[PDB]
């Protein structure tokens, strides 16, 4: 409510939820996947 | 040129992640047309690196995200999901 | 019906189910699967 | 249990799970699903 001042739209559609409606979900930047090869992907990634 | 070889680039590929995003009972999910009305410019950019190592041609490699301002929260990405 | 015996609702409630209502599920131990890795899980983990 | 290797620091790793009597079926795990 205090970062969407100037615009009456959002003021008006965020107070239209609860105070249990609006989560969160940090999503880690670090993924602990292997991006998965293989020579025809490796080569025709560089291709592209 | 990260596919070259180079390991210490991080691509800013401009306005991909956004954060206001409706939550509908329907099975779409929209983003906030309103919170965000440059509907393809108000997405953040996202910082994109590698990760290579040793046998510990190519190896075991990964990939980062990160925001063009992933300064205080580096790794964690928020989100502002309005469920209906 | 032999295993459980001192439980009077394990009887009955065993005995609630059909002839087909119970299947078993023979899970290997021996995952195939490589635990996909990354040194800031691999560091973070150790450290946690 | 763990599982390591060589290249065949660390490596190609996997893990393991049994029971604390898993003897006459190491790995298999039993279930007993009451599916209505």
């Amino acid at each position: 409510s205090q970062q969407f001042d100037p615009y009456p739209l959002a003021m008006q559609f965020i107070s239209q939820y609860s105070p249990e409606d609006i989560v969160t979900a940090q999503i880690e930047g670090s993924s602990g996947a292997l991006w998965r090869i293989s020579p025809p992907s490796r080569a025709q990634m560089k291709q592209e | 040129q990260l596919l070259e070889g180079r390991p210490d680039q991080s691509v800013v590929i401009p306005h991909l992640f956004p954060k206001y995003i409706r939550a509908p009972n329907g099975p779409e999910a929209n983003p906030v047309k309103q919170l965000q009305p440059d509907e393809e410019e108000d997405y953040l950019g996202v910082r994109i690196q590698l990760r290579r190592e040793q046998v510990g041609s190519d190896f075991l490699e990964w990939w980062v995200i990160e925001l063009q301002d992933c300064k205080a929260d580096c790794n964690l990405l928020p989100m502002v999901i309005f469920s209906d």
